[PDB]
């Protein structure tokens, strides 16, 4: 079905421009990551990870 | 990540969310119930029409 | 001739089947509000008055 629109149609009957963004947070390697810097690795003493 | 792109209608927006139902949730476009992710919709009256 | 507020209008429906889905476009507005029901499942129940 068409599906025409116009500028006099009141709020509801005017046209929406969607995007829809969908995620995989599961366990696999990364591909997309947030900008925070990467420091040294430490091993054999207690730190957050 | 995946990004999805339409254009529909003012009071169908509230169509595009998991565990819907409706004219665009049946037949056009359908969500998981799990769904993680988010969506952005925007008024586009200027140029759709 | 919408009413005023401080004498509204009341009518009552009576034997019909009734269509909660015809009524997005005889109104402009964008969503239903709703309390007991949801919107969604409304064209499946029975309703005394």
């Amino acid at each position: 079905q068409s599906y025409g629109f116009r500028p006099t149609y009141g709020v509801g009957h005017q046209p929406y421009r969607v995007v829809v963004l969908s995620f995989e947070l599961l366990h696999a390697p990364a591909t997309v990551c947030g900008p925070k810097k990467s420091t040294n690795l430490v091993k054999n003493k207690c730190v957050n990870f | 990540v995946y990004a999805d792109s339409f254009v529909i209608r003012g009071n169908e927006v509230s169509q595009i969310a998991p565990g819907q139902t409706g004219n665009i949730a049946d037949y056009n476009y359908k969500l998981p119930d799990d769904f993680t992710g988010c969506v952005i919709a925007w008024n586009s009256n200027k140029l759709d029409s | 001739r919408f009413a005023s507020v401080y004498a509204w209008n009341r009518k009552r429906i009576s034997n019909c089947v009734a269509d909660y889905s015809v009524l997005y476009n005889f109104a402009p507005f964008f969503a239903f509000k709703c309390y007991g029901v949801s919107p969604t499942k409304l064209n499946d129940l029975c309703f005394t008055n």
